[PDB]
């Protein structure tokens, strides 16, 4: 596994942006929600046209959303990203809409997109544009500060961090890369921001064996799916569920399982028995 | 600005080309400028050479400048001089004794070693060249362990032996076979050896025509196990001399088994 | 993949423009909202007809709509752009329509184009014109400032953002191309507007192969389609859905999917309990 | 089992985040909740539209959830972690909808996490997205101290503390590790942190044999499963159940079950005469 699939550099982070806005053009599926006429009647407002207070649009082509854009690091003005629109109030459906002029607000409340363009709808109510928002801003970055950049791992364990320490020192020499805990492992690196550019391409793409990480069974409660990883032992015990018993992975277990009746989602409450029993060697995850 | 001849962590790469029990070749191809070359030798002695090899060859005789500089991704370190050598005209650069070591010990701490001088094929200009560290450790520990398993002598201290026999009987005796031995292993390592001269001859003790059969049977039993070795037969020559030509005090017991002896003479094709 | 490809010139970009305007000669799909009758009193009055007070003018293929169109960079006056006519009232087609004169302002609250012309419909509140908007007005630019010019990558990436520093000093010589970060790569460029056109040319052509990008799974929630990207590793585990266990890319995830009835989209949440045991080596990305 | 399999690092933790937030894209299975609307009220004033007091907004897809993130240990700024969305009106079903900005809390009151993103539902009413919420803050650790490291059992047991200790001694030498309780083993550990990481990587990939445990029977006496760990003994006695007497690990009773019609469930309430006459070598739990 290459370093840049298991690991993202430190100080280099996407920001989300939020805004509201108005999609037009729907084929008669819009909305006469209060605020939809009210953010309806401002914007009417912003072009000349003032309506007297108290007067009903009766708009059946405009909805009222909300827009989300995600800014990818080292984003630069002019570059464009994905948005996703979703209805807040009662519209039927947003297929075929237009998004009106919407600014996209930060995390400190300024602007950092404009969004627009046609929505791209498959559930009716929510789209996407994929060029939508244009950067129109800046966030600054600590990429280039320092003596050294850091790796953090997207699984932590502390092998994979030593392991992936060890695949940088032997690439390019010792005393090169150290693990500072489970996630993080620190390189040395050029002060010169182009020289790290070039120096961290060739080391994020160096090879390296991703550790098993401790044994888990995970368990989707609403789903019903059990998946039991690499390194779950379960104890030998005998399991009479139903009127049938078996003896001590989930292979024997489903065959008790289907002996009765029952059903394929009495498995999740067998093995919560086998937890208790102590004859499970992991830890059962419910998710 | 300067030109600066240097792999970068894309381009770097080490390679083991020669690794045999007689050499050992490792090479780091500098690119637009040629290679470095790191060989070891079978030998009595600590031996490494480096060969600063260039396409262009050296314009001029220039005193060139050994540093130990840091990579860029190490911060706060600084160079460290190590010597000053001088790079010959239409020759490649050669470093050798311990500043050869010292070299690859400056690429085993991660470092690049340096060279420096003026060009000139290049206006007379001061140029840097710079073998880099990336991707060295492993073939450092090749090339260590094929300098393990390096012969201990060379062509020189084999290429005459004098072998001795037993008192009674065709075999030679213990120093001798392993003698022996050690002419077979460098023989089979080593395809540049075109001729090999066996003369055996023998005591006074036997009869005239005794010692001559004897000499003969050794001298061919010899041959035959050049010919085990792969050497063709028009190669091996061997004729026995019987008791004549006494090197030693024939009537004297250790002078009598110092005749009983066999020369074995190598010729090599380098 | 050449330059102009996969990257985008620093400081050469699009502007967005909207307006307001009225689609006259519908064939009896208009409005009668309060802000169309307005805007068409005032319309009339601008030509000398201003009928009383009060007056409800009872039209049928007048259709109020918004106006949005998209200046190219380096625009001049003269030109013409595309613009999208959307319905905001409650029109049920535009079909047959023809946008009347209407002004298009920039961000800063100025004209920039004028948009007239026949509207092109497949929804049939949206409809494009072809040549619509005539631009009025230029928009200033960076690109001929400074002692070099800047590309941004569509895709980020340091690999990608190196290989081409690494091609455009292939093609020149030494020491002019730097990468600055993961999206921009510098190159010195001439100061005569002129050279640098010529010289632009010629960089903006240059082939390189773009690196491959950190591993990622893309599930779309709502369609139901997943993309496994390259360099996507599945760890082995005993996955058991339904009733059925399987053995571990999607192809033997989508046999085990269709052992069971299930359905096709019950695969987006198999994923997620791989994604919790920490069987994927990668990231698991919902759109 | 390796030692990382059965054991946690003590001071190595996760922690529980906590948030409201709002749920939109909902194909008309919102809400109309007091909370919802008055939430709803709030983020419209909070991008510059207020309603009149006393406006009833009228939305349908929106839905007021709550969402939960559990933080991972060395856990870092920039990350992403999955976060459960349940919705806590009465909203129909949370599929296909979006889930707006909400600020995680912790234990301390304080945001450490933000979380946006598309919810994947199977229960129709709660969600997950696989990378929902983006860590902003750093919870300290005290894995660093010390001249130790502790690890915690999975499964407490003396015997399986002292295999741990012994394991490690052997690997290492001697007076390296100790038992101090059934539950932790204390291993002395470098002072460096990144010594630390490196040396808790050779130690928890130590392989040892956990030891068998309390002979218990454990019953599920909802789902009716009956799981005999080992080393459970039944001491031999005359069971009469129904109208058929049997003589005596379960597959006796489950044929005495079987004679009669009664129920497989009617084991349950044999094990209980047995425990009180004293013929069980073990632990009988129900759960």
């Amino acid at each position: 596994a290459r370093i840049k699939d298991v690991a993202q550099v430190a100080g280099v982070r996407s920001n989300q942006l939020v805004g509201y806005g108005l999609v037009s053009g729907l084929p008669g599926t819009g909305e006469a929600n209060p605020f939809t006429e009210q953010s309806f009647a401002a914007m009417l407002q912003n072009f000349g046209i003032q309506m007297p207070p108290g007067t009903k649009p009766k708009i059946k082509n405009v909805a009222a959303v909300m827009v989300t854009a995600e800014l990818p690091p080292f984003s630069k003005p002019g570059q464009q990203v994905d948005v996703t629109v979703s209805s807040i109030g009662s519209a039927k459906s947003l297929r075929g809409g237009t998004l009106l002029q919407t600014f996209l607000k930060g995390l400190d409340g300024q602007v950092y997109a404009v969004a627009q363009g046609n929505l791209v709808v498959s559930n009716p109510t929510v789209g996407l544009i994929s060029s939508g928002a244009t950067v129109e801003r800046e966030i600054p970055n600590p990429f280039g500060r320092g003596d050294y950049i850091t790796f953090n791992l997207l699984e932590s364990d502390f092998t994979t961090a030593q392991r992936m320490a060890d695949a940088v020192n032997n690439f390019l020499g010792p005393q090169m890369a150290s693990a500072v805990d489970a996630t993080s492992v620190r390189v040395r690196a050029p002060r010169d921001v182009s020289q790290r550019v070039a120096f961290l391409s060739a080391i994020e793409n160096l090879e390296f064996d991703p550790a098993d990480g401790a044994a888990k069974i995970i368990v989707n409660s609403r789903t019903g799916t059990i998946v039991v990883g690499k390194h779950v032992r379960l104890k030998p015990a005998a399991v009479t569920h139903g009127g049938m018993t078996v003896a001590i992975t989930l292979d024997d277990l489903v065959r008790a399982v289907n002996q009765v009746g029952a059903a394929p989602s009495d498995l999740m409450a067998i093995l919560q028995a086998l937890k208790q029993a102590g004859a499970i060697e992991g830890q059962l995850i419910i998710i | 600005m300067g030109k600066r001849y240097v792999a970068t962590p894309q381009q770097s790469q080490w390679e083991m080309v020669v690794n045999t029990p007689l050499e050992c070749q490792l090479v780091h191809p500098i690119p637009s400028f040629g290679d470095a070359v790191f060989s070891s030798r079978a030998n009595k002695k600590i031996n490494l050479d480096f060969e600063l090899k260039m396409r262009r060859p050296m314009g001029e005789t220039r005193n060139v400048s050994l540093i130990s500089m840091p990579p860029p991704w190490r911060p706060g370190e600084h160079a460290d001089r190590i010597t000053n050598l001088k790079f010959f005209k239409q020759f490649d650069g050669y470093v050798g004794g311990q500043t050869a070591w010292g070299i690859l010990s400056e690429l085993e701490k991660g470092r690049y070693p340096t060279f420096s001088y003026q060009d000139w094929q290049s206006r007379d200009q001061r140029i840097e060249v710079a073998l880099s560290s990336v991707l060295f450790q492993n073939k450092y520990n090749a090339f260590s362990d094929c300098i393990s398993n390096l012969l201990k002598y060379s062509f020189e201290d084999i290429a005459f032996t004098i072998l001795h026999y037993e008192r009674q009987g065709d075999q030679l005796t213990k120093a001798s076979k392993k003698r022996l031995s050690q002419i077979a292993d460098y023989i089979r390592h080593n395809q540049d050896i075109d001729l090999v001269l066996v003369a055996t001859y023998t005591d006074s003790t036997d009869g005239k025509s005794a010692s001559q059969s004897l000499s003969e049977r050794r001298a061919e039993s010899l041959r035959d196990y050049f010919q085990s070795l792969g050497l063709p037969e028009d190669r091996i020559q061997v004729q026995g001399y019987g008791k004549r030509r006494p090197i030693a005090d024939n009537g004297s017991p250790i002078g009598k088994d110092k005749n009983r002896r066999v020369v074995i003479s190598l010729g090599r094709t380098q």
